[PDB]
């Protein structure tokens, strides 16, 4: 059996580390809602 | 139980202590989480009980105690945060400019930021505060890391 604990507010925050590349992927979607890559 | 707007850790006592097994947000009486983490089962708040409303096993979304809410969308132009709230961590923001995921269907928003399985269903922001989408269903690449889709409902 599952449960909720509050972990803090939606806000945004200047400042923040900035991070991450922005790869476009060609990608396929399944009925299962599984992602996969086309090639 | 609690019903205030924010961030919220999804918890079960099933397995060994007290696992995180994923991440939701609380908007306008509604929880927001993807499907992969609840599976659609029912969720307790102190001693208040959340039902689901609304689910889809394809898009990996579900919502409780109502219809889905979050209808903001990633502009395709900015850059955007990731409230990461990872298990037994704090919560964390974290910029990016996001990706595409190109499909059949059309482009959806990608951020490449790999955190744990339990960060699935974490809030990505626009510089509004406004939720956008979650993180936590996507795609291993051709380097090992993890690239997840900017997964966003829809509001009826
Ligand atoms: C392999 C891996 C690694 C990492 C971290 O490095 C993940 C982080 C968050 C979330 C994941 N899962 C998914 O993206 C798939 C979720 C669901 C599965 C079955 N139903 C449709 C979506 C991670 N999958």
């Amino acid at each position: 059996d599952m449960y909720i604990e509050r972990a803090g507010d939606i806000t945004w925050e200047k400042d923040a580390e900035v991070t991450g590349n922005s790869p476009r992927l060609d990608v396929a979607l399944d009925e299962s809602g599984d992602f996969s890559l086309v090639e | 139980g609690e019903t205030t707007d924010g961030v919220y850790r999804v918890m079960t006592r099933r397995l060994l202590g007290s696992t995180q097994v994923g991440v939701g947000v609380m908007q306008e009486g509604v929880f927001h989480t993807m499907w992969h983490v609840t599976k659609g089962a029912a969720l307790r708040s102190g001693e208040g009980r959340l039902d689901p409303y609304w689910g889809d096993v394809k898009q990996d979304l579900v919502s409780y105690c109502g219809p889905w809410k979050l209808d903001a969308a990633w502009d395709g132009l900015s850059e955007v945060q990731l409230l990461a709230v990872p298990p037994g961590e704090r919560a964390k923001n974290i910029q990016t400019l996001p990706g595409i995921f190109k499909t059949k269907d059309g482009d959806i928003g990608a951020v490449a930021l790999d955190y744990p399985a339990g960060t699935s269903g974490s809030p990505i922001l626009d510089k509004c505060g406004r939720v956008i989408g979650l993180y936590g269903n996507g795609v291993v690449i051709k380097n090992g890391s993890y690239v997840s889709a900017i997964t966003q409902g829809k509001r009826e």
